[PDB]
């Protein structure tokens, strides 16, 4: 049959995985996008 | 009148097709007299025999091989006209067919059928003989049912065939000026190619003996599968001689040939290859390779392992060192349809011109009795039935197969109710087919792809228009066309039309994926806001957990995904929707469940019963439901419906009488007004459009 | 109608409701559904302008009219 | 027990619109087109009908003070 | 005078140009690749109503003629200039309405 | 507790395959979009090109 919305996105090692590679990748660049004082 | 004479020249073109048929020993081109019982066909036949040579035919039966002309000869078939078992086979080996009718009875439904089925399996070329015209002196009358019959007969087929017509008949045999002047185009024939008589090979039995020991016969007692020999004559594409051939001949099933002889030749060919009459009967190194016996090196030697994909090779230092100099090597080191005829016309002629060659490779081992050789063929194992009511009248065609239409498994076709048949075609109710050589009652599924995404089972045919449709068969090469008849017995055909099912098949296959959409039913019970419980749709919690996430919708149109089983009451459930829904309501699902095709094959082995015709195959769904008599089982919640003092008292009514009036006055000047409005916003948009072409074509002056 | 037929356009009735269900009746179709949501949309929204206006009803409003 | 064919196949026709009786002479289709366009104009203007053919029971239909169906000199 | 200077010209359908147009009696439904004889060559033809699109499938030596539109419309592509007026003998209006058969 | 752990592993199985063939939906559903219109724009300017040739070569004479 048919079904209205995709699921819940399961937490599996490898979407953990490629999240740290992405966050580590980013602060190695060091690209954070914060605030700034004004 | 460049125009007409650039645009008459467009009747030349066609597709281009090749032919096959050699100008060395043509075939006599099989002509076909069916029709009607009782009017015409032996007395046709006679005068034919008795003015193309000179001497009568008293008693007639079996297929007749009569010379007319010089060069070529041609062949008449007396078909039954009480059976399609002879009718189909008839129309699809036939060349030329003249086709009889009665002008004092109007058309009739057996030519019907047969310009039908011609029409759908390949069109031979038609002829039409008028005959009984015992009218009366009102030549009016005459001339009238000559016109409409003629004007009825170009509609069948195409307009400006040839009528012929005759008068009452002299003593046995037809006038013989109209059988002059009928013999006189039938000698000036000119054929034209078909691809189906181009693609197999295929001939007309006209001897059939039985080479079986008596012997053997009388010890075994009416049991044996015997041996036959079909004397007979091919044409079309060259039988390969080879025996190990798969060859059908209609109505008993295919066999394969055992072996195969050419003969002397029954007819005239010219006298001058005579030297250098009606016929009416039924009344070094290439065998070098190709010795089985020595071994391959064996056989390079007396001349003089191929997973290891490699060429050969030598020495490499030696091979370097004889071409150190690479000299050697210096010998070889340094309109559109009149071409497409041209290219097909100049392979057959190259193909014959290296044909023409030593006589056993070149005419009985590589390519095996072309066309135009009286052959006799056996095959063992022929059943019995065929030998001990073997019937004269009725014709025994033959046609080889190919290598793909002998397997068997699912084919996908498409189809249509023949548009004269009365009634549509349900599904799983058989039929008979003529898709190729083979005859078959089968059950077919019609589907249709519902917008191109899905193919899912219908109930019934459409009514006018096509559908596909799938059955078990035997699977013959895409792009065919192909009919199918209802029931064949002539016990029940009554007034009504015969065939049913008109049809192309374009693709096979050995499974096919193909669903019926069934829907899952629940009611509500307890109706929230924007959720509702819903019930006695799952018998579980079990079920319900599979089918957590579902689309379901209402039957108002609104949408809603269900989500989680209820627990206590263990059929029910919790569903969230658009917004609040009614209690009477019906919540549904959406599910396919894969219905499998049946796989029922029964050829029609229609010249192995005693009586000839009277085939009943597998009834129909409503004739065995007459025949048990059950009704028809109805639905009873499914059957459409209709759905749904004195002066004050006078003055009310005289109020509520013109308010009511007035209102409905009022509502429908606004119903009218809206189509008014819809008018103007077509007028102006047409309008729009036509001054926003106009505004360009005034500047594309610049 | 440019290139169609009469068996094409042809009439589909709709069905009942289902006598199993018979007691609350009336199976409520698609017409039925829009005229019944348009209007409960409409008095939602006439319903929340009221609101709208009682949670900025201006404490000191003050006619003629409201001596009694 | 001798076959025929049927009108349908006789004729050979089939699939086509429910055309008209009032279609088929060309006569009375110029004739029914007419008296409707007779009793057409009886909206537009107001056709001369004989006259007073009773008595004079009144104009019967309405006499309204502010109209005025006089074409005027600009 | 689109096809030297005849009206209608006899033509070699290759494949039926979309057949997995989801939306019934679309434009991209209803077109045929014809191959033109007169001249060899390829040209995308328009065959009206695609219920009886289905009456040509292939090498059916069809005879087209030009489309000539009387306006604007909705969801229709330009390009097609060749509409089909008759197949393999018959005129697939008459085919459509069912009077006559084609004929193989 | 095997009620639970069938419950558990059918609704398990009922996401998987739910995800696995929405996105295979998804997927041919784009595809097929991508086949349609590239069929559609080069019938519209492949023919479109020889159609203002000939409309320009009528319209001069
Ligand atoms: N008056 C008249 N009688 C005819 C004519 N044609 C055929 N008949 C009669 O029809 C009878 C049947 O002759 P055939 O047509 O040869 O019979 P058949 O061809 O064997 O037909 P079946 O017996 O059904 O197989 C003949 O005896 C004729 O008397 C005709 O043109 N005029
Ligand atoms: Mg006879």
């Amino acid at each position: 049959f048919d079904r209205t919305a995709k699921p819940v996105p399961v937490i599996t090692s490898e979407v953990t995985e490629s999240l740290e590679d992405m966050i580590r990748r980013r602060i190695q660049d060091s690209n954070f996008d914060d605030l700034q004082r004004r | 009148t460049m125009q007409r004479s650039s645009d008459v020249n467009e009747r030349k073109l066609h597709v281009p097709m090749v032919d096959r048929t050699p100008e060395d020993d043509p075939p006599p081109f099989i002509v076909a007299v069916v029709g009607p019982p009782g009017t015409g066909k032996t007395t046709l036949i006679r005068s034919l025999v008795r003015r193309m040579t000179k001497s009568t035919l008293n008693d007639i039966q079996g297929p007749i091989t009569v010379v007319s002309g010089k060069h070529r000869r041609l062949t008449f078939l007396e078909c039954p006209a009480d059976d399609l078992n002879a009718m189909i086979d008839i129309a699809k080996i036939a060349d030329l067919v003249l086709l009889l009718i009665d002008g004092n009875f109007g058309f009739e439904m057996e030519t019907m059928e047969f310009l039908n089925i011609a029409q759908h399996h390949g069109m031979p070329r038609v002829l039409g003989v008028a005959t009984h015209l015992d009218l009366f002196k009102s030549q009016s009358t005459l001339r009238a049912s000559k016109k409409r019959l003629k004007h009825r007969f170009w509609t069948e087929v195409y307009q400006g065939a040839k009528l012929f017509y005759l008068s009452g008949v002299i003593n046995g045999r037809y006038p013989d000026r109209e059988i002059l002047n009928l013999s006189r185009f039938i000698s000036v024939m000119k054929f034209r190619p078909l691809k189906w008589r181009n693609e197999h090979p295929y001939m007309l039995a006209d001897r059939f003996t039985d080479l079986t020991h008596p012997e053997l016969i009388e010890t075994q007692g009416l049991q044996i599968d015997r041996k036959v020999a079909i004397y007979g004559y091919l044409h079309g594409t060259p039988l390969p001689s080879a025996p190990g051939t798969r060859v059908h001949i209609a109505g008993v099933g295919d066999f394969s040939v055992a072996q195969i002889e050419k003969l002397p030749d029954p007819c005239p060919t010219p006298f001058y290859q005579q030297k250098l009459l009606i016929y009416a009967p039924m009344s070094n190194i290439g065998k070098l390779i190709y010795m089985d016996n020595i071994s391959p090196e064996e056989c390079i030697r007396r001349w003089r392992d191929l997973e290891k994909f490699v060429p050969y090779f030598d020495t490499f230092e030696k091979l370097a060192k004889k071409w150190k100099s690479v000299d050697a090597i210096k010998e070889r080191f340094l309109t559109w349809y009149e071409l497409q005829k041209a290219k097909i016309s100049k392979q057959l002629e190259i193909n014959n011109i290296e044909y023409q060659e030593m006589t056993p490779e070149q005419r009985q081992r590589i390519e095996g009795f072309k066309a135009g050789s009286y052959v006799r063929i056996v095959f063992e194992k022929v059943p019995m039935e065929f030998v001990k009511n073997f019937n004269p009248k009725f014709p025994i065609v033959m046609g080889g197969l190919l290598p793909t239409e002998i397997k068997f498994g699912i084919v996908k076709a498409r189809l249509r109710r023949h548009r004269w048949h009365k009634k549509i075609l349900k599904t799983n109710d058989p039929l008979v087919l003529s898709l190729g050589w083979r005859r078959f009652q089968t059950l077919p599924i019609y589907t249709t792809t519902d917008s191109r995404t899905r193919t899912r089972m219908l109930k019934y045919t459409p009514e006018h228009t096509y559908c596909n449709a799938a059955f078990y068969g035997p699977l013959c090469s895409p792009n065919t066309p192909f009919c199918g008849v209802q029931i064949v017995a002539n016990s029940d055909t009554g007034n009504g039309f015969r065939i049913a099912a008109t049809g192309i098949v374009e693709e096979i296959d050995v499974n096919i994926e193909i669903v019926k959409k069934l829907k899952l039913v629940g009611f509500p019970y307890k109706i929230f806001k924007n959720t509702a419980f819903i019930k006695d749709m799952f018998s579980s919690a079990m079920e319900v957990a599979r089918f957590e996430g579902a689309q379901i919708k209402t039957v108002s149109g609104i949408r809603g995904e269900i989500k989680r089983a209820l627990s206590k009451p263990e059929g029910h459930y919790r569903a969230a929707f658009e917004d609040k829904i009614l209690m009477s309501d019906i919540v549904i699902l959406r599910s396919w469940y894969p219905v499998r095709v049946k796989k029922f094959y029964n050829p029609v082995t229609s010249l192995l019963l005693k009586e000839k015709t009277e085939w009943k195959g597998l009834r129909l769904t409503g004739q065995i439901r007459a025949a048990m008599n059950l009704e028809t089982p109805s639905n009873p919640d499914s059957a459409y419906h209709k759905i749904e003092k004195k002066a004050r008292s006078f003055i009310q009514k005289v109020l509520t009488i013109s308010k009511a009036k007035d209102s409905k006055r009022k509502e429908q000047k606004a119903s009218q007004r809206k189509e008014r409005l819809k008018k103007l916003a077509k007028m102006e948009e047409e309008k729009s459009q036509r001054d926003k072409e106009k505004k360009k074509e005034y500047f594309a002056q610049n | 109608a440019k290139l169609v037929h009469d068996v094409q356009k042809k009439q589909h009735r709709e069905r009942s409701q289902l006598t199993s269900r018979s007691r609350y009746g009336f199976l409520e179709k698609h017409k039925d559904y829009v005229k019944r949501a348009q209007d409960f949309h409409r008095k939602q929204s006439t319903l929340k302008v009221l609101r709208e206006k009682a949670k900025e009803r201006n404490p000191d409003e003050y006619y003629h009219a409201m001596h009694s | 027990g001798k076959r025929a064919i049927n009108y349908q196949i006789l004729k050979n026709k089939g699939l086509t619109p429910k055309r008209n009786k009032d279609n088929r002479n060309s006569r009375v289709k110029k004739r029914k087109k007419y008296q409707k366009a007779q009793k057409k104009l009886k909206s537009v203007r107001a056709v001369y009908s004989g006259g007073q053919s009773g008595v004079y029971e009144g104009e019967k239909t309405g006499i309204k003070k502010g109209l005025t169906r006089s074409v005027k000199f600009k | 005078s689109p096809f030297g200077g005849s009206s209608h010209a006899k033509g070699i359908v290759l494949e039926k140009l979309g057949i997995e147009s989801k939306q019934p009696n679309s434009a991209i439904r209803k077109c045929v690749r014809v191959q033109l004889i007169k001249n060899g060559k390829k040209v995308t033809a328009f065959v009206p109503n695609d219920g009886c699109l289905n009456f040509v499938d292939e090498n059916d030596e069809v005879l087209l003629a030009g489309f000539g539109r009387k306006g604007k419309a909705k969801g229709d592509i330009p390009g097609v200039r060749f509409k089909v007026v008759k197949v393999s003998g018959v005129s697939l209006l008459a085919l459509w309405k069912e009077k006559k058969e084609k004929p193989r | 507790k095997e009620r639970k752990f069938t419950m558990k592993e059918i609704r398990k199985d009922a996401k998987f395959e739910a995800r696995q063939r929405i996105e295979e939906k998804n997927k041919e559903s784009s595809d097929y979009h991508a086949k349609m219109a590239h069929i559609v724009n080069t019938i519209n300017t492949e023919e479109g090109a020889e159609k203002n040739k000939y409309e320009r070569e009528r319209k001069l004479r």
